[PDB]
């Protein structure tokens, strides 16, 4: 419905993936696993498939949260097959 | 050469519904008592409008200027009275009763002659004269026959109220132009037989009396403009009173449609039988009156069938009602129906070609006798390729492709004769039905030879391959026709048209490109208009319509920060897969 | 959420939340400023009035509000030569006089004539003959500048020699440089030229009031028909922040026609070149009148349109078309007209990616205006759908364009997210894609599918269902023609479009099918809709290319 469009992201100097990390690269190891909480407990209440559809950054910006403080990585495998 | 004989034959066959041509020839055989011509004519006539009662009136009013004889008359009556033909009008009834008149008179015969004329005259009043409501000149003469009967014997006297009891407590029930005046007379009478038994009998018709007066009222109202006259004296055809070829009044039908539709509600309460006698008879009234009107046959054949059976009687009628409108296209259908419908086949191409000829021929009679009007002469090019249209898909249904195909080659020969429709509709068929996107192009290309310079074609042409996108040959018309068309109009339509298609399928260099053409030659144009054009969408202009008228609140901040859905919406390396996994681990 | 916040007597948060929703809203930034200054909070009146300016960088009265602020407080060019570089740069020709004027109001100030004296005097001209070549000269409601500039130019006692000539060199300058363009003032300022040649020269005079005679009358000519055609113009946008009321500004998206129409009725009279300036020139008066054309009606595509087509319909430099409609687009965040526009100055650079952001844009700012009206009064289903149509719109037209810069997959990606958006969107783009899928890709399959697709919603919608069938009917799609039927007229509320359903189908029965069949079906249609006629209803069984010819050649009363 309001929620944040996003960004812009120059494409001509940047990439959006080299992007989501300096964001995400800002929030101490605190926040960081302060939100991927919020994200856990938001999925067991569903609603969370539609805001991951209509935002598949938002997918990459959890998906590197998780596996960059360590979650996964054979498992990850296991998302797309 | 000064034989209007022969002059007038020819005339007859070119427009044989001009009911008057065979009038104006028989005012002629006559004057010359060429009474072996005259028959010959008169039954030409008659074989087309078996149903046109003055005709067979002007036929009896022909026989009764000579005493009479049961040798040329019964002959007549036996035609058009028959059962085949149930010409059931009362002007012609009534030339009847005046032979059951003469021969058979009252004195000579006696008791079994007399009371034959009864017969003629009662039949009269079950078949007819009780459902025209204006029939006094009728009942009249009738009564007054009941009237001046002298009793011979106490049979007789008594038989003689018998009989005319009937006929007033049948007629003072029948909505009629003299159900008061007659009522004046009946309750006079009944007191000349009965001055204390004969108040009653006054006393049981009153009921219904009235009943039939108010709905003779109705039927008044109803009946306004009811024009019906038509000579029944081959010497007052006038021509004027009789109507000229496919002409009608269509005020006048829709009167008599009313009338139709009141004899429906069934307010006389009769029996089915009669009830569907009775409208029968208004109906037969009816199509006499605007036999050029198809309405009125399509809507009586769909009716004398609508009842009963024999699925001959739909058609039955329907031919009729063709035969007075030979190159009426809607009992032309109608006809080819009943035909499909009793799977006669052959005759569905006879009765649609007959249509097609008379048309056709309609049109060679315009065209060499006043080229002059094209606004009547392209609306009869029109019908004939219409009932081309109509027919070259029946045969496609019901023959098979083949013949769907001799059908167009036969127009596709009759050159510029008709519009381009035939090419249009031809190659629908063949595109969208059988699927020979190759042919059915070229059904299109092919129209070409007599309408590349036509406009309308053009647009229509375009409009279809773009639609079907047949890239190159949307292209190489509209490459071929910017100098071919004239109409400044429709000619900025094929640029729109183009524009628009490069611009949905091409790219903004072919559109750029082709938009600089486009303004060169059509300066005036509006740019900001055009460029709404260009944008249309199923058709509708969306642009103008509705903007130009006048012409979890934390993780919803991640969201403020992140690029935007389009950077990985390209491919979402995870689906729902990131929901049955993220809420247990 | 945004205005849908909680919030104090902060009256500061809660205009800015407004603020957020509705950025056009000028208005509430003039607020948002007679606020922040109340409280003499010059950090935040200077924050704003750029987020101001940023969006509307050439509203000439915005810039003037600005200045007319900090001629409250004496004066520092400091601030001040910031804010006039800024918005007097190259880049934004603000050309508006009421700006130039508080800029000469400036260099006015900062340039005494008595201390620095000559050269100081010598740079005031300069400030004023600036305005004259690049505006005045242009704006035929100009009387006020001039007075100003020609009695800065009366109050210049002649200090010595070269002073006392050079006087007059200057004021007929003026005076004939203003006696030819069509102003206000044509009239009593030849009074005063007449009088003033009379006050100098005695053998001079009539023959140099005789050499203007010819110009100033075709002058005072122009002017009249443009009078007549400025008729109903009216310019007043507020141009001090206390002026600024709620009704002489435009509140979003707003803009009265009548006076758009009446502008562009000026540039085409302007366009004419009547006073047959050279090309250069007309170009720069032809622009000086579209940025107060667009000044006024900043809210109107149609302006912003007409003018970046003409600021390079002339020009190479392919980046002043995509620039001004830019600026445009900012004005109506929303306009699908410079939505595209714009997506086609960026494919006519390849620049791709531009295309899609600029495109989606107008999307989120429309699905914006459309949950903006829903759950602001959903009692309105009139404009609750004419809002789901432009999205819908929108879409179509963006789903077309990726079906061709990029190609079928993202081509369906974009239909996917409509689907997604259930009934948000009007039937219209199921529709679209069934013919993209159809008649383009000639994918028959997919096509049929998108269409069924779109039942799930759209299954009592008599009008999608008629659509739906038409095209099922023309390509022949047999069986799924005959299915959607049955499915359907228990669903159809409207009589009338239920009625057309089963007319269509009796239509594609004596066509395709038999006689039988069609009897049937008919028995069928009379039976539910017996107030029909059954001639009228014979006449379409039989219509071709889509034309009833059985009523137009003969049963013609009907």
């Amino acid at each position: 419905p309001w929620l944040p469009v996003g960004v812009d992201v120059n494409i001509n100097m940047t990439t959006p993936a080299m992007c989501i990390s300096s964001e995400l690269g800002k929030l101490q190891k605190d926040q960081q696993m302060a939100l991927l909480k919020v994200i856990q407990h938001f999925c067991k209440d569903e609603t969370f498939v539609a805001l991951l559809e209509e935002a598949p950054q938002l997918s990459y910006a959890i998906a590197e949260l998780l596996l960059s403080n360590g979650v996964c990585s054979v498992d990850q495998l296991t998302q797309l097959a | 050469e000064s034989d209007v004989i022969g002059k007038l034959n020819d005339m007859i066959e070119e427009q044989p519904t001009d009911i008057f041509l065979y009038v104006k020839l028989l005012k002629h055989h006559v004057s010359l008592k060429q009474w072996k011509q005259v028959y010959e004519t008169f039954d030409k006539l008659h074989d087309r409008f078996p149903l046109m009662a003055n005709i067979w009136c002007m036929r009896l009013s022909l026989e009764f200027d000579k005493e009479l004889d049961a040798a040329v008359i019964e002959p007549v009556l036996a035609r058009c009275l028959s059962k085949e033909l149930g010409n059931n009008d009362l002007s012609l009834w009534l030339s009847y009763i005046t032979y059951v008149r003469k021969k058979n008179d009252i004195i000579t015969g006696g008791e079994e002659a007399r009371n034959i004329v009864i017969q003629a005259f009662q039949v009269v009043v079950d078949k007819c004269a009780i459902f025209e409501p204006k029939s006094i000149q009728f009942w009249n003469e009738y009564l007054h026959f009941l009237e001046h009967w002298k009793p011979v014997n106490k049979f007789e006297e008594q038989q003689r109220v018998q009989y005319i009891r009937k006929l007033y407590k049948t007629l003072l029930c029948q909505p009629m132009d003299c159900l008061e005046s007659m009522w004046q007379r009946y309750t006079q009478w009944e007191q000349d037989v009965n001055q204390l038994t004969a108040r009653r009998h006054i006393g049981e018709l009153s009921a219904q009396y009235m009943n039939a007066r108010s709905l003779y009222q109705d039927w008044l109202n109803i009946t306004k403009g009811l024009k019906r006259n038509l000579p029944i004296t081959l010497n007052q055809a006038t021509e004027s009173n009789l109507p000229k070829p496919n002409e009608y009044d269509v005020q006048q039908l829709l009167i008599w449609l009313e009338w139709i539709r009141w004899e429906s509600d069934n307010k006389l309460e009769l029996s089915d039988d009669l009830h569907k006698a009775r409208m029968t008879y208004v109906y037969m009234q009816a199509a006499q009156h605007v036999c050029f009107a198809p309405e009125i046959w399509f809507n009586m054949a769909n009716y004398q069938g609508e009842k009963n059976t024999d699925s001959t009687v739909i058609t039955k009628y329907l031919k009729l009602g063709q035969q007075c409108i030979p190159n009426s296209a809607v009992l032309a259908f109608s006809l080819s129906e009943q035909y499909e419908l009793n799977t006669k086949i052959p005759e569905i191409e006879t009765t649609i070609l007959s249509c097609i000829d008379r048309i056709h021929l309609d049109l060679a009679a315009l065209m060499e006798d006043d080229p002059t009007n094209e606004s009547a002469i392209n609306q009869l090019k029109s019908k004939l390729t219409y009932v081309y249209c109509v027919y070259m898909n029946t045969m496609k249904r019901i023959q098979g492709l083949a013949a769907s195909r001799k059908i167009f080659g036969k127009c596709r020969r009759l050159k510029k004769l008709v519009t381009p429709d035939i090419y249009l509709e031809n190659a629908y068929i063949e595109y969208h039905i059988s699927k020979d996107t190759k042919t059915a192009c070229k059904v299109l290309e092919l129209g070409l030879k007599y309408f590349a310079t036509d406009g309308e074609y053009i647009n229509k042409y375009l409009d279809f391959l773009i639609y079907v996108n047949e890239e190159s040959q949307v292209k190489s018309l509209f490459e071929s026709s910017i100098d071919k068309i004239s109409d400044s109009h429709l000619l900025k339509m094929i640029f729109q048209k183009v524009i628009f298609f490069e611009s949905k399928v091409g790219s903004l260099n072919s559109v750029r490109t082709l938009e600089k053409r486009f303004f060169e030659k059509f300066p005036e144009v509006n740019k900001l208009e055009e460029f709404t054009n260009k944008y249309k969408v199923l058709d509708v202009n969306y642009l103008q319509r509705l903007e130009l008228d006048y012409m979890p609140p934390e993780i919803v901040e991640l969201l403020k920060v992140l690029p935007k859905r389009q950077y990985f919406k390209v491919t979402i390396f995870e689906a729902h897969a990131f929901s049955e996994f993220l809420s247990d681990k």
